[PDB]
RNA sequence: GUUAAUUCCGAUAACGAACGAGACUCUGGCAUGCUAACUAGUUACGCGACCCCGGUCGGCGUAACUUCUUAGAGGGACAAGUGGCGUUCAGCCACCCGAGAUUGAGCAAUAACAGGUCUGUGAUGCCCUUAGAUGUCCGGGGCUGCACGCGCGCUACACUGACUGGCUCAGCGUGUGCCUACCCUACGCCGGCAGGCGCGGGUAACCCGUUGAACCCCAUUCGUGAUGGGGAUCGGGGAUUGCAAUUAUUCCCCAUGAACGAGGAAUUCCCAGUAAGUGCGGGUCAUAAGCUUGCGUUGAUUAAGUCCCUGCCCUUUGUACACA
């Protein structure tokens, strides 16, 4: 068939943010409605659901590479650090979420964790996200 | 049977793309991954100049492994832009007649240098006493 | 389309260049047109390797000025693509023509300068420049401080000039140039 | 059997003189080698102003200090090693011979 | 670059000698001048006018 | 400006007056002779002389030098 | 005052205050016969065609 | 006459010379060729995972080789070939072949300033002080003080822009110390964050690290309003460094929301990977970049000229100047 290579990734992580949307048992924490995701970010999201959004492109970024811990998914989700008066710079993102973002893909088994540290992907997602490339390919078809 | 594995590099400002020739079907793909979404989506037809130029018959029987590392952007794209084109003419020099492959170096030229010779413009060095290479700081009289 | 070229969906052909004078410094029929107008560089290497460039290119390298817009090119490919997309909406014409018959009309034919000013006629690769140069800040200047987009004014800019009803800044300021050439001479 | 001499310097052409030699003397005594193995050089930069005081143009001094490091696998027990290593070394190298 | 303390002050010494050129490198530098070309005399030969042979062994 | 020295053109005068029968016309061959025979530094500076070389002996072909 | 189109035959040298201005022989295209001489801003070599508001005025050579 | 050059040709009461420039060193390219490699890999296989024979894997292991990796010897470019200009000499322009037909820096002559540095030195003359010390040690304050002007820089004045998500690419580099008490940090939990708690790796192509940097690309929100531009000022709280932060050291959260609508006279820097936008390393560093020094991404306008101004270098001319 198709992977997800061959997939457009900015209508994928949206497909896959409906298939979480559809599957609904993330457990999602209390306090995702009213956080900042950054200390570089001003404002909270537009989007009602970036949870599942951020899920979904964690779940492509394990999946092109693995062995990514909280580290590297802060440098994933850096940004410029608007310091108002001062130049701006380089600043990581919050470490909190990705670990909730990584303990639901623990719960519900999509990734896994890997010796030497970080977290690897199952062969169960690498199924789901295989499924759903084929579903973005005969959308697109 | 015979491999006919040809591996070209190409070269921009610091980005490398080396590109990979064998025998088999009219697939191009870079990084895993074809010439179809390659961003930014802009340069997507400077992308398909070799097969535009030199029509599906030529790749058709050829397919394109592209490894890509350093550089930006722009600079990935015109490395794997060179790379692809200069992978089909040392592939057909090396394993077909010369002949076709002085036609099609003639319609590599024809069109751009920069499909086949690499840009030898690299970041000149920073000096003392300035922001950048040339220019200077801002000198206070008075 | 191996033998003709189409930059992106429009024909290098059917481009008829009205001015003899500017005919070899309009770089655009058979040679010099590309699906893109973005490319490598190397053009401000000789003195006359700048007529060599393709003048969408080189609408497209002024494009970008006025320090936060220095070095977006693909940004600026962007916006001459929606302005040909408008000028085509428009005027129902080809955008290639429409921009080389706004160089010739927009390109002042005289200049006055320091030999009291006295008036001399222009080189055909300054005109060029110049009109380059005098849509573009005429479109930025339409642009800035405005609810109407840089395409819609780049596109505006194009087909007033092209048309010549005295309503472009470039075509005022050419005006503007002849009349004070033909002043001091 | 497997014995790793690292060989360190900042002069490159007797550094090149000394590979050569642990080269040919292993040739010499009939053992399996590898080839040299270089090593990124290191360029250890510091840039301090030319003048002792503070009043003077903004110039600035570059100095460099280039250091090399190559390599050598040996298949040769201890003694053959000692013996190779202990003739013709001159002080730009530095020897690192490393048993495991 | 040396200094000298004399009673009324310290004097300066600045000495700068150049080395001659050597090929044995003991006196002076093994490299020869980047401006000083070399250039060794011809042997004197003469031009045989007959053809002549060397036959032997 | 491509101008050639004293030190390129006394030394190749220098040459072309004791290895006449040795050089040519041919730079990639009169380079290497005068390799051979001089005892040059650098490889700039060899090629210098090399052209030097050359140019002197298209004057010798076209006529007398002085 | 009729506009006339004038072929560069031959640049002369640089005029001007600030060195700005070519001065450059123009033969005409309509009359192949007649032939002046002008001062000319901007970059101008061999063989190409300026368009010229009048003929009749002639820079003076220096 | 020519050159970037007192660079050469040629004349010649000059000849023979010397420093400088040039030559030289490093850096950048070009070598499908030589040497190289389990501290870089390549492509083939053997497996493993997934999709409908084929595709992907920085998932694993090994088979030749070096194209990509690094660094050594070499080579390559010289106005050499052609067409013109030129005493047909010195040299100049264009073109073919070609990775280059001016890449950049270092070094840098004679003579001088009464240029800066005694606050770099246990380099130092002379003068002052030397026990109630200008020596040395400790506590606190200051070097930050604010009617004012100047300079180097940063933030911006927005719609070619801001915010919110998604995609996605770098290279210089640096890293656990003689005294020295102070390293880069992976990964797992706690917390929104600043951070904290434990096992590890690294004296470095081994680990941080395929350095997932920004500008940019894509998709919503905004609608010409001092507006979701801009974040100055100020209140409340929470963390790290240090013996000690008050005159807030820094960082994080909420809130307060000023001028500024492209800037007068005047002035700075620059022409190819250049200016500019943009971020990343080193120094200062216990805590620390609006500076400086390097590096990387995107990447142009215009110019192949001139003495108009500012100045410089030769020749002639006049001088009542020679601290000129
Ligand atoms: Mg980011
Ligand atoms: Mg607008
Ligand atoms: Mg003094
Ligand atoms: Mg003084
Ligand atoms: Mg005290
Ligand atoms: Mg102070
Ligand atoms: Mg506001
Ligand atoms: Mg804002
Ligand atoms: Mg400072
Ligand atoms: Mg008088």
């Amino acid at each position: 068939g198709v992977t997800v290579k061959d997939v457009n990734q900015q209508e994928f992580v949206r497909a896959l943010a409906a298939f979480l949307k559809k599957s609904g048992k993330l457990k999602v924490p209390e306090w995702v409605d009213t956080v900042k995701l950054a200390k570089h970010k001003e404002l909270a999201p537009y989007d009602e659901n970036w949870f599942y959004t951020r899920a979904a492109s964690t779940a492509r970024h394990l999946y092109l590479r693995g062995g990514a811990g909280v580290g590297s998914m802060t440098k994933i989700y850096g940004g410029r650090q608007r310091n108002g008066v001062m130049p701006s710079h380089f600043s990581r993102g919050s470490k909190s979420v990705a670990r909730r973002v990584l303990q639901a893909l623990e719960g519900l088994k999509m990734v896994e964790k890997d010796q030497d540290g970080g977290r690897k992907l199952t062969p169960q997602g690498q199924r789901d996200l295989d499924r759903i490339a084929g579903q973005v390919a005969a959308a697109k078809k | 049977g015979p491999l006919q594995s040809v591996q070209v590099f190409g070269r921009k400002k610091t980005a490398t793309a080396v590109a990979h020739c064998k025998r088999g079907n009219g697939l191009i793909k870079v990084n895993g991954r074809p010439l179809e979404m390659i961003e930014p989506r802009t340069l997507q037809y400077k992308l398909l100049e070799p097969v535009l130029l030199l029509g599906k018959e030529r790749f058709a029987g050829v397919d394109i492994r592209v490894r890509v590392k350093g550089g930006g952007h722009v600079a990935q794209i015109y490395a794997i832009r060179q790379s692809i084109s200069k992978a089909l003419v040392a592939y057909y020099q090396k394993y077909v007649d010369e002949a076709s492959k002085k036609e099609i170096k003639d319609i590599l030229i024809q069109y751009d240098r920069t499909l086949l010779v690499a840009d030898p413009r690299r970041c000149e060095s920073k000096k003392f006493g300035g922001p950048g290479a040339r220019a200077r700081y801002q000198k206070s009289y008075r | 389309t191996p033998d003709i070229k189409l930059f992106g969906k429009w024909s290098t052909d059917d481009v008829q260049i009205n001015d003899i004078s500017l005919q070899d410094y309009i770089a655009v029929k058979e040679k010099y047109a590309k699906y893109l107008p973005h490319s490598a560089g190397r053009y401000a290497a000789k003195r006359f390797r700048k007529a060599q460039c393709p003048i969408v290119e080189r609408l497209t390298n002024s494009m970008m000025m006025h320090g936060r817009n220095n070095g977006k090119k693909l940004m600026t490919v962007r916006i001459v693509k929606h302005a040909f997309e408008i000028i085509h909406l428009l005027t129902g014409e080809n955008p290639l023509q429409v921009l080389v018959n706004a160089i010739i009309n927009s390109g002042p034919r005289e200049d006055s300068t320091r030999i009291r000013r006295q008036a001399v006629d222009v080189s055909p690769l300054r005109r060029v420049n110049q009109a380059i140069w005098l849509l573009c800040t005429g479109a930025r200047e339409a642009a800035f401080r405005n609810i109407k987009t840089i395409a819609e004014c780049l596109a505006d800019e194009l087909i007033n000039a092209a048309k010549g009803s005295s309503n472009s800044y470039a075509i005022k300021k050419k005006d503007e140039l002849e009349r004070v050439a033909k002043s001091n001479r | 059997h497997r014995i790793r001499i690292t060989l360190t310097s900042r002069n490159v052409k007797s550094l090149e003189k000394v590979c050569a030699d642990l080269i040919r003397g292993a040739k010499e005594k009939n053992l399996k080698v590898k080839g040299p193995v270089r090593m990124p050089t290191k360029t250890l930069r510091i840039t301090t102003r030319k003048t002792p005081c503070g009043e003077g143009s903004k110039t600035w001094d570059r100095f460099q200090m280039r250091i090399h490091k190559r390599l050598i696998d040996l298949h040769s027990p201890s003694e053959i090693v000692k013996q190779i290593t202990s003739i013709s070394i001159e002080p730009g190298v530095e020897v690192e011979v490393t048993i495991a | 670059v040396r200094h000298v303390l004399l009673r009324q002050g310290v004097l300066g010494i600045k000495v700068k000698i150049m080395l001659p050129w050597d090929p044995s490198g003991k006196i002076g530098p093994k490299k020869p001048l980047p401006d000083h070309v070399s250039i060794v005399e011809p042997k004197d030969e003469i031009l045989p006018t007959t053809p002549i042979s060397e036959q032997k062994g | 400006g491509r101008v050639r020295t004293k030190t390129v053109k006394k030394a190749a005068r220098v040459i072309i007056e004791k290895y006449y029968t040795r050089l040519g016309n041919d730079f990639h061959t009169n380079k290497r002779v005068c390799e051979e025979i001089a005892i040059i530094p650098s490889k700039k500076l060899r090629n210098k002389i090399a052209g030097y070389v050359t140019h002197l002996m298209k004057r010798i072909q076209r006529g007398p030098v002085r | 005052q009729p506009i006339k189109l004038a072929r560069v035959t031959k640049v002369l040298g640089r005029t001007g205050s600030q060195g700005q201005c070519t001065q450059v022989r123009v033969e005409f295209m309509d009359d192949t016969s007649r032939s002046i001489i002008r001062n000319v801003k901007g970059p101008v070599r061999e063989g190409d065609v300026l368009t010229l508001l009048e003929s009749e005025r002639e820079a003076r050579r220096l």
